[PDB]
RNA sequence: GAUGUUAGGAGGGCAAAUCCGCCGAAUUUAAGCAUAUAAUUAAGCGGAAGAAAAGAAAAUAACUAUGAUUCCUUUAGUAACGGCGAGUGAACAAGGACCAGCUCAAACGGUUAAUCCUUCGUUUGGUGCAAACCUUUCGACGGAAUUGUCGUUGAAUUAUUCCAUGAAUGCCUUUAAUUUGAGCAAAGUGAGCAGGAAUGCUUCCCCAUAGAGGGUGAAAGGCCCAUAGUUCUUUUUAAUUUAUUCAUUGGAAUUUUUCAUGUCGAGUCGUGUUCUUUGAGAUUGGAGCACUAAUACGUGUGAUACAUUUCACAUAAAGCUAAAUAUAUGUAGGAGACCGAUAGCAAACAAGUACCGUGAGGGAAAGAUGAAAUAGUACUCAGGAAUGAGCAAUUAAAUAGUACCUGAAAUCGUUAAGAUGGAACGGAUUAAGAGAGAAAACAAGUAAAGAGGGGAAU
RNA sequence: ACGGACCAAGGAGUCUAGCAAAUGUGCAAGUGUAUAUGAUUCUUUAAACAUUUUACGCAUAAUUAAUGUAAUAUGUCUAUUGUAGAUUUGUGCCCCACUUUGCAUACAAUACCGGUAAGCAA
RNA sequence: AUUUCACUCAUAUUAAAUAAAAUAACUCCAAGUGGGCCAUUUUUGGUAAGCAGAACUGGCGAUGAGGGAUGCUCCUAACGC
RNA sequence: UUACCGAUACCAAGCCAUAAAAAGAAGAAAAAAUUUUUUUUUAGAAUCUUUUUAUGAGUAGAAAAUCGUGGGGUUUGUGUUGAAGCGAAAUACGUGAGUUUUCGUGGAACAUCUCCCUAGUGCAGAUCUUGGUGGAAGUAGCAACUAUUCAAAUGAGAACUUUGAAGACUGAAGUGGAGAAGGGUUUCUUGUCAACUGUGAUUGAACAAGAGUUAGCCGCUCCUAAGGGAUAGCU
RNA sequence: AGCACAGUCUUAACGAUGGAUGUCUUGGUUCCUACAGCGAUGAAGGCCGCAGCAAAAUGCGAUACGCAAUGAAAAUUGCAGUGACUGAAUCAUCAGAAUGCUGAAUGUAAACUACACCAAUUCCCUGGGAAUAGUGGUACUCCUACAGAAA
């Protein structure tokens, strides 16, 4: 080395020729993928082929905030919706048997969800014209003029697309109804300095439980 | 790109000192032109160029998309200015205006002829004259490449 | 052009004219007809085959007609009764002319013919 | 861009621009970073002083997300909301704004600058700088502590 | 148990680019070198598919929490490892592509193995000319299996809808898509010049939803194949002609009253030690040996060993699984700011051929007449013949005659000119000769005659 | 002292990764639209076009081994202080000396932030 | 000691002379170099050396031109036609 | 003591380039004919124009400005009335890489300097690689195996094909018959001489067309040895 | 009809040798796309043959440079001969038929065209005539049923 450069550490030393690979193909796959979605939702028969997700938060503290499209819904926010997985995987709702309702809010946030979607079903017979009335939760069936009505409008897509949140950042609030007293930077140390103790409380206290 | 294995595809015997002969790598074995001959090598006949062509050279560039709506910009309004146009290299001294624009019937009809006729009434007779006649066998090596015609923008 | 299934490299159709078969050999002799053989049938071009009638208009014997006598795939040529020229050693033979060079002015039939005459009807 | 490099322009040198007793031999000082504390240790003193050795404790598995922790000061708090709110609530004595930077992507609030005198600000942050609390209520504003 | 020239079947080998196991270096770097690096690579052995492998948490997190696997952007050259030297180097979260989840182990049918397989004959109807193929179930026999197959994923008890049918009756129409093979597909072979020969140059017409290419005696949108565009045919896949009854027969799924809180993978986990591997560090995984568990209130993780004890998550030691992903192989297509016969694959060709080595192996050189040889040199003379010459001969051309497009330089021949006493060439300056030269190197205009070319004027 | 008998053809600082400097370009406390996504784009098309109202990279804050802490300071929309200093204003539209402003920058002075000392320390 | 106000020390040849003194000063990036040798004067070791090792300055290297017949270093003098 | 000769140094002048500087974003001059014609010019490109002064070595090295090549867009051209290339040349241009023309040959493509993009882009050497060719040089040399001669035939042609005569050799351990490995048609007949047969050659183991190898008794095949492979296992 | 000394060197014109240059290109290279195995029903590979005149390459297998069938559709030609005047000449497709010896090679061997054993086999007409030393089967391991012997 000589002068004044950043010191060299470029992982480089066995052979990787071999390993090097260019994505000449990136915009052809693209277009392949999407003639492939394509051909899938025209032959699938206008039924969409996404499939609803819950709304849900963001793990960790640095993505508290956020919320995403997540793996299926839960036991119980289906059993609010009225529909067993079993039955419902059948109308295109996502289900899994991992993720469990910690708050009310999030089972409120994803019960209406599948109430709205549940609200769009349009079942089709399958007996040549013999219409039903359905099994486990999913509605009802439609007939000749009423699926021969329907079949032609425009699908919707937006609840099946991640939910868009709005969040009021610009908000104001009276400036006599402000807590002057207040003394936040005070309130942080005081709690990392106490958390100690109240861990130990805790301690006894769930040791005083077993009991 | 070269074939990854050309010229470098024989056996590496430089047995050089004391025989007289240059130092570069000779193929081994004899009843062959080949035998004896220089192996691979940057200045050996069939030994390879010394630096190989390979598929990973930089083939695109990156373009900053606000470079590139600027640049559009300013083309469409250097395509406004008879000079400019005029200079490019199109014989626009017949037409009238040349932020030139055409009423939406020009979409409807779809027959060629009709199309290059209002194109001499709009008055670029002498525009497709150089476009028409502009086409010629290009010269050089690109002409079996696919690449035969040579044409005159419009 | 539009057709991607299909090249339009320079290389590749070369070979397939080079080395087509004599069935495509045999639809590449095709050769434009005369105005009234146009209105006649209703199409542009025919192949040719060897008893046929044919006059030129291209080359050094652009006047001349007369009937084919001989064809032959391989060499892309066709041969008509009077068109014979002189050999070194002092013998006749016939001059090839291309049939793209030819325009057809007759046509005859037969077993085979009269089906190809109701196929191209 | 090759006609454009420097080698083009000394086709005919001979020495190609690498000297002509020195040449240009293939690694002569060793290869990356083989003389450093040996032959290269000037230049290692000289440019990278505190390249050998090692300090502090070993944090085993980071998870960054833990200690993930974007940052703002005080004389940008009126530059999130936008010109017409801000003079809106500048002339009104009676109304004062409320900033939750943790929506903007902010968590914790330090005190750099200087706040606009006598315009209280209400801010919501995850965390706050003891100066930038104490810039806050003397002008009139008030930390909120929010997760 | 052994045995079958018993009946019916499989495995072997080839092929590897991607893929799955095992085994496994050194060159190199550290400017030496031993740990380290090269590299969990090269070589070697074995094993599959169109993809393989991984895959349904004994996971991550610590948050307002996520929810199989795989891959892409990022985390990140970061945490970390490392003569802490050279160097090496993840994981979580996040944004996306794709997205399907499932069954074996115990309970019960014991007022009935409720299961599985073999063989032998019959029929339920069908698309194919045919061959064959899709469906069909009355069985009977022989077995396997209680050393455990199938039914059940709780069971009985109430409240709703499905799934099959046998028979008869009526019924195989019509739009879009996708896809293979087929056809049809505009306009000049108009003057004239020079041509051996236009596709060239002027000039007069056009067709274009066809001005992509290729061929044709030179550069063709209008000569040919075709290309645009359309018309049938082929596989399936969305919409779409037709249901009516008769019948009991069985089963399933959704929701109320009780039990029973059940089961939950053992030489396995784990620990010690050794080796290897890893970023994994009082050990990340694996393996060898020794010891060897608990039973869900458990044990397993929560990246520093330990004791006591909370919390969170998951429920190992059994198994299956399409997608997104990779393809220096083969085959078939399409392209390129690639190479243009010492280049490009070694091979544009009779190329892994000729040839060399006992062998493992090594491995070339070599394209071009002409538009047309359906124009490949006829005839004569001289020669034994090769050949040469012609008053002869094909071609536009033979100094294009098959070592045939062009035909450089090295080297050599002829003719001419010049120089020449142990170098030759040369620099600078002329002089003498020999070549070629008029574009400044004199003469614009002027009047006449001779041939033309234009512009304005009716 | 070594290579060169002659001629023809070929013949050697290049490609990628990563960093810096220099210069040009665009935007600017922001900047780059990554993978991907849609579109009657789809010989030419593997490129152009666009991103239903916080992905990430770098910068916007540093310092400490680290719990962590984190840049005048509310007397005020004057925004630290000097000595030089470019420009501007006048008085004696172009020469001169005085005041008027004080860019950049240089040399310093100050405060304030992180760490370490020293003093106190509920 | 610092700061602010006064007054004022040639500033119209310049706080001594001279000066193709701003061709200055500073910053960034980077090549080559890192075997030297010779001459005058001085000098160490050596009998001495066209020997070995040092100081100053100038040259050779890297540079030809006129001269010293001849000569990498001597004298004159350095170089566009 | 004078005079003279004598540098690429010195002095005066011209020109080139480098550096610096002064300055700059539209109107008629002359000549020749004879008031009227003709002749030339009549300019304004900022990396530009005019003018001025000083200066000019250079290896390693660095920069700028130029000159070329394959290919790509843009523009606009040359080609069968002969393009590219090639040989010779030019009252040609530049300072120079080079550029441009002439003649001849050539017989089908070529350039773009308008601007820019791109690279497998520039050779005198590397005991460089491949191919071709020289002086050496009609030279070294065609030297073991004692030795040939006369006449005839064939043939275009005879020291080295055949025949006859002679003189000789191999000479009892043979250039003699059969021998095996190895070779593979070299064997035979006929024909033939482009190359080979290091001289000639009509010869031939060369070239060309045909033909030729007959087993119950000769061998293999059978047996077993040194030993090899495999089975049973065992790693 | 005669004249040049010779040799060596230089220049020019025309040639010889040589195969550069330029222009060609049924080739290569790179990328993209799509499909993907073959084999005891005998694979890949290796031999041996096959045409009228036939060496190689290509193609084919005793039906041997090709048979049958389907689509196009009349030539193969070097001579010969062959063909319609469309299953006929030639292409293309290729599903039927056939596919020599080997080779995992698998009856035992192998520098053998050697040697076994079991059905002697096969063809003809739909119970009678022939060729024959002439056709198939017989590896090892394993799986599922079967058998007769055993402790």
């Amino acid at each position: 080395v000589a002068h004044n450069n950043v010191l060299p550490n470029v992982h480089l030393h066995k052979w990787w020729q071999r390993h090097v690979r260019v994505n000449f193909s990136k915009n052809i796959k693209k277009k392949k993928r999407r003639l492939l979605r394509e051909k899938r939702r025209k032959a699938n028969g206008g039924t969409p082929i996404e499939k609803l997700h819950p709304i849900v938060h963001c793990p960790t503290q640095r993505y508290n905030f956020r919320t995403r499209l997540g793996k299926g819904f839960t036991f119980e926010e289906l059993k609010g919706a009225g529909l067993t997985p079993r039955a419902a995987q059948t109308i295109g709702i996502c289900y899994d048997k991992r993720r469990k309702n910690r708050s009310e809010e999030s089972l409120t946030k994803n019960v209406e969800r599948l109430l709205k979607y549940k609200n769009s079903l349009v079942m089709i017979p399958l007996k040549k014209n013999k219409a039903k009335k359905g099994i486990g939760g999913i509605p009802a069936d439609a007939d000749k003029n009423t699926i021969k009505e329907f079949r032609n409008k425009k699908p919707l897509l937006s609840i099946f697309k991640k939910e868009k949140n709005t969040k009021p950042f610009y908000e104001t609030i009276e400036v006599s109804k402000i807590d002057k007293e207040f003394l936040a930077y005070k309130t942080l140390r005081r709690a990392k300095l106490a958390e100690r103790r109240k861990n130990r409380r805790q301690q006894k206290k769930d040791i005083k439980f077993k009991s | 790109a070269v074939k990854l294995g050309a010229g470098y595809e024989t056996s590496a015997e430089s047995w050089g000192t004391g025989r007289a002969v240059a130092r570069i790598p000779r193929v081994p074995g004899g009843g062959t032109h080949r035998a004896g001959q220089g192996a691979f090598g940057n200045m050996c006949r069939g030994g390879g160029m010394f630096n190989p062509t390979k598929i990973w050279r930089r083939w695109g560039r990156k373009v900053n998309l606000k470079e590139k709506r600027y640049a559009v910009c300013s083309s469409i309004a250097a395509s406004g200015v008879t000079s400019l146009v005029l200079a490019r290299g199109h014989r626009i001294s017949h037409l009238k205006e040349v932020p030139l624009v055409v009423s939406n019937d020009i979409e409807s009809l779809s027959k060629t002829k009709e199309a290059v006729n209002f194109l001499v009434s709009l008055g670029l007779k002498d525009e497709v004259n150089r476009l028409v006649k502009s086409k010629k066998i290009r010269a050089g090596k690109g002409k079996m490449r696919n690449r035969k015609y040579k044409i005159r923008n419009g | 052009k539009f057709n991607k299934q299909k090249s339009s490299s320079r290389r590749k159709m070369r070979k397939a004219h080079f080395t087509a078969p004599a069935g495509l050999r045999r639809k590449i002799m095709s050769s434009k007809l005369s105005k009234e053989l146009r209105l006649k049938y209703k199409t542009r071009s025919l192949p040719v085959r060897k008893d046929d009638e044919v006059l030129i208009c291209r080359g050094h014997n652009h006047g001349r007609e007369g009937k084919v006598v001989k064809i032959n795939r391989k060499r892309y040529k066709i041969y008509v009764e009077r068109v014979t020229r002189e050999k070194v050693n002092g013998e006749s033979t016939f001059i090839g002319i291309h049939p793209s060079n030819v325009v057809l002015t007759k046509l005859k039939v037969d077993k085979n013919r009269k089906k190809i005459l109701d196929r191209k009807a | 861009a090759t006609r454009f490099k420097k080698n083009r322009k000394k086709r005919g040198h001979v020495s190609a621009g690498h000297g002509r007793v020195g040449k240009h031999r293939k690694h002569p000082g060793g290869r990356g970073k083989a003389g450093g504390l040996h032959h290269m240790r000037i230049n290692f003193d000289k440019y990278h002083p505190g390249y050998f050795g090692k300090v502090g404790m070993r944090h085993l598995n980071l998870l960054k997300n833990r200690t993930y922790c974007p940052t703002i000061n005080v004389d940008k708090l009126w530059g999130l909301l936008p010109e017409e709110k801000k003079k809106e609530f500048s002339e009104n004595k009676d109304i004062a704004p409320v900033i939750d930077v943790t929506r903007k992507g902010y968590f914790k609030v330090l005190g750099n600058g200087k706040l606009k005198h006598n315009q209280p600000i209400v801010v919501k942050a995850r965390y706050f700088s003891s100066v930038a609390e104490k810039k806050i209520k003397a002008v009139g504003g008030q930390c909120i502590l929010v997760a």
